[PDB]
RNA sequence: UCCCCCGUGCCCAUAGCGGCGUGGAACCACCCGUUCCCAUUCCGAACACGGAAGUGAAACGCGCCAGCGCCGAUGGUACUGGGCGGGCGACCGCCUGGGAGAGUAGGUCGGUGCGGGGG
RNA sequence: UCGCCUCCUAAAAGGUAACGGAGGCGCCCAAAGGUCCCCUCAGGCGGGACGGAAAUCCGCCGGAGAGCGCAAGGGUAGAAGGGGGCCUGACUGCGAGGCCUGCAAGCCGAGCAGGGGCGAAAGCCGGGCCUAGUGAACCGGUGGUCCCGUGUGGAAGGGCCAUCGAUCAACGGAUAAAAGUUACCCCGGGGAUAACAGGCUGAUCUCCCCCGAGCGUCCACAGCGGCGGGGAGGUUUGGCACC
RNA sequence: GCUGACUGGGGCCUGUAGAGCACUGAUAGGGCUAGGGGGCCCACCAGCCUACCAAACCCUGUCAAACUCCGAAGGGUCCCAGGUGGAGCCUGGGAGUGAGGGCGCGAGCGAUAACGUCCGCGUCCGAGCGCGGGAACAACCGAGACCGCCAGCUAAGGCCCCCAAGUCUGGGCUAAGUGGUAAAGGAUGUGGCGCGGCGAAGACAGCCAGGAGGUUGGCUUAGAAGCAGCCAUCCUUUAAAGAGUGCGUAAUAGCUCACUGGUCGAGUGGCGCCGCGCCGAAAAUGAUCGGGGCUUAAGCCCAGCGCCGAAGCUGCGGGUCUGGGGGAUGACCCCAGGCGGUAGGGGAGCGUUCCCGAUGCCGAUGAAGGCCGACCCGCGAGGGCGGCUGGAGGUAAGGGAAGUG
RNA sequence: CGCAAGGGGUUGUGGCGUGCCUAUUGAAGCAUGAGCCGGCGACUCACGGUCGUGGGCGAGCUUAAGCCGUUGAGGCGGAGGCGUAGGGAAACCGAGUCCGAACAGGGCGCAAGCGGGCCGCACGCGGCCCGCAAAGUCCGCGGCCGUGGACCCGAAACCGGG
């Protein structure tokens, strides 16, 4: 029999996953409200009609269609255009 | 069209879940039976990622 | 319609940085003042006001260059959906689609709408 | 070690384990909040009274490497950073539509109404750049409510609204209330799980081989073999937990 | 009631593979250059040099899961299309399961050990310990078993005998039984590509002759004469002979080879590859690639024709589950698919005890039970009928209960 | 055996073949259980609940105890229970109601006819009728759930009186 004492460790343990992401990509039909985007910072700067909540949580505010937009050293953005 | 003539002559026992759906999708459901499609690119999409257990011709 | 300038947006470096031109007739700026509205952690520097002697020096606008920056092929690899094999193993090879990153040839000192003043 | 946060492992959506790798939280701020108006950094090189190699200055050069209360990441000067003025929206009543999700929880929130804050105005304000700073129920406390109140009236006592007492940290929380010992031991079970032997493996062990520093008076290989390298065996000590 | 898996075409969302240093770090050398040992030092006013230490910075080379200037393949999602499937969606009833395992690939752990361990996709086993191949063998290759056939074509794997089918046909390789399973590392093993160098103005080997003078080149505690470490790194008479290739002396001596004369008088040495083989290679009851045996193969490599070979696929007959139809509702007919299965769900039936049916009906010309059957019906549980035994009970259709197998 | 075709008994060779149950990732397994045979041997019943289902009646349905009758004859009995209004913590209001100051909003709520033969025989469909609903109830049957020993067998032990 052998089990001379065994060490022991400690950086054991993470954090909750907080599932973000975009959550809803441009030529799909959105209803006012629903979060498209959802990241931590700024990746995604609100577009036409989206706004920006505590978290930069994007949201639409225009039931309509949604759509990015890569403006280069603008930042990416992410615009509702409405269903006219 | 050009209808294809797909032969199933491999089988599916072991192969991935979406190649047996893709025969499933073709008709294909015993072995050596052939079945004959109308020639349109959703139709090939599943004879080319099946095409290791179909054998196809023209028709 | 066409050149120049003044404001404005779009494209977000082939749209800049730095050298070298040059421009004031007009606009613009620098200036002359700062009693007055208004100001500075303190300075009319900056905001701000009232001007009009002088100037393009500065700043800005418009050209010129490739040196830095940037852009960047074509080929050929790497890697890899899918398919089929080899090695005790570390790993590796053929078929069929896709196909970089670097590197090289080379490209660039912008393009462009709306409204104004002026030839 | 046990809940929470950041990064990786995680295989370019999301998610994803191990006694895997590496760090944080159990606060704080009345200004570190709301709004309006201004301001732009760190360093590099000069030149600088005490001045370290950063005190504060001046001149270029410098798109962000500075800063943002604290971990890490994301973000960010076209401000979230730095300063100044009034302020209290760190609102009340709600809440279309969503993110996330077994359950209930967590999260984003336009918009309407009441009454306000700042701005000329457009407008922006339902705390804080963001993601940790937390705790169901039950039992009670304190304000209000006027809802019920045991024949009637009033009381006692409840309810509703607000809020309080948790290292319930074993952090979904068994009781308001809790340590040991048994070789005197007992039952139900397990080869789901250790000790023996076997098995698989071969780090460790034993063995031989490659290289030839360098020893051997001279001379690498009579006899040896530095640093290192490739193997075999399965008799050691183990690893695994397969009958 | 077409929305499913899967697929085609669009649109983006992303930071792995790879790669690359622009960020964060790690990096070897070099340059340049703050310092600091310290150095010539004219001594404070700097200074100069440095095969040491050494910033920052540049150049050349790289490294990363917690680096990214960059970045695939793919993947995710939405829209439009195919897609009638034991697809999907909604509501409700019944669950079982919450020990998984092997294989492949992508990571961690481990020691890139484990029939190890923990996740990710996939797939099989589980429940396909049903069938063929693999000698045997859950998960490797083949393939999803409704039943029957003394028919047929195939799969993997095979075709000399065991053992069904080629001692098949062309071109090669191997000589070990390699084949029939181990490495670094060795080696004039074989066979094939290369690419250079020498050679009929005579190479290669062998043999014959020379292989000298500068001098023992300078330098070492012993000495170091071609043979322990360097500078210059060369000369001489020459066909050609080194300041020397080994052997060898304590050192000289000696024997040699570098080079060329000469005979001889046709090829000959160098290295780089590729195929297959040799050694490297020792473990415990008796040996062997499954065995016998196999050598222009019965091994290995490459073409080709043809057969064998499963419960796969056809052919023939049958049963059953769905759906669609016939619909003369004929519950019987053709058409079309399907029918492995553990935990489980669902649907049909067989039999046992008893009750109504029974004041009935069977029964001594024999009840119930028992013992036989090669017959009849049914998919099956069974139900018949017949012979023997037995000797007094038994109980239809159609339903009902439950101590029911 | 039988006329025959065919059939019954035995088994010499050949081919193929890893017991049954249980438990498991995996068993012929050198894991459990069983000597063999016969007989006994384990998912029930009561009352509730929830679905489903065969019926009756349905703006309703239905009785309990008990009484009268039978002596394997059924009647009576509306106490009572469900159902016909949802909301609120409640007072309370009511197709609304709760939070709210609010005809803002929002949470629970409601908004049920007819496929349709017939026929009085208004050029009108009344309304009888209909599925079984608006829509429910009652009884039967079945599945599962709750309380009971609740599928059957098994402890080591605890307590009472002896
Ligand atoms: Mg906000
Ligand atoms: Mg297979
Ligand atoms: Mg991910
Ligand atoms: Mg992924
Ligand atoms: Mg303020
Ligand atoms: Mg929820
Ligand atoms: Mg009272
Ligand atoms: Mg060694
Ligand atoms: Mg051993
Ligand atoms: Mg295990
Ligand atoms: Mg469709
Ligand atoms: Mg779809
Ligand atoms: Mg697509
Ligand atoms: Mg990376
Ligand atoms: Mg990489
Ligand atoms: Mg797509
Ligand atoms: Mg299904
Ligand atoms: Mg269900
Ligand atoms: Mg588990
Ligand atoms: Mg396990
Ligand atoms: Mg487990
Ligand atoms: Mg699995
Ligand atoms: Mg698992
Ligand atoms: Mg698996
Ligand atoms: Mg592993
Ligand atoms: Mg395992
Ligand atoms: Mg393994
Ligand atoms: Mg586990
Ligand atoms: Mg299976
Ligand atoms: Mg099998
Ligand atoms: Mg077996
Ligand atoms: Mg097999
Ligand atoms: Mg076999
Ligand atoms: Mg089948
Ligand atoms: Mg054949
Ligand atoms: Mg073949
Ligand atoms: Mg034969
Ligand atoms: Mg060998
Ligand atoms: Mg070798
Ligand atoms: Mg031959
Ligand atoms: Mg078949
Ligand atoms: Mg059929
Ligand atoms: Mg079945
Ligand atoms: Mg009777
Ligand atoms: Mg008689
Ligand atoms: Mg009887
Ligand atoms: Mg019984
Ligand atoms: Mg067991
Ligand atoms: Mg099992
Ligand atoms: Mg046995
Ligand atoms: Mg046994
Ligand atoms: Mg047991
Ligand atoms: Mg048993
Ligand atoms: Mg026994
Ligand atoms: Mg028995
Ligand atoms: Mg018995
Ligand atoms: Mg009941
Ligand atoms: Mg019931
Ligand atoms: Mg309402
Ligand atoms: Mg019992
Ligand atoms: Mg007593």
């Amino acid at each position: 029999a052998h089990k001379k004492g065994l060490g022991s460790t400690r950086n054991g343990r993470d954090s909750q996953a907080k599932r973000l992401g975009v959550k809803r990509y441009e030529g799909q039909v959105v209803r006012a409200g629903n979060i498209l985007v959802r990241q931590r910072g700024t990746r995604f700067k609100p577009g036409k009609n989206v706004g920006m909540g505590r978290d930069f949580t994007l949201f639409a505010l225009v039931d309509g269609v949604v759509e990015f937009q890569d403006r280069g050293r603008l930042g990416r953005y992410v615009h509702v255009r409405p269903l006219a | 069209m050009p209808r294809l003539k797909v032969k199933l002559v491999k089988s599916p026992i072991g192969y991935p879940k979406d190649q047996k759906a893709a025969l499933k999708a073709l008709g294909l459901r015993r072995l050596q039976q052939e079945r004959v499609l109308e020639d349109t690119p959703a139709i090939r999409g599943n004879v080319e990622k099946v095409a290791h257990l179909v054998r196809v011709e023209v028709v």
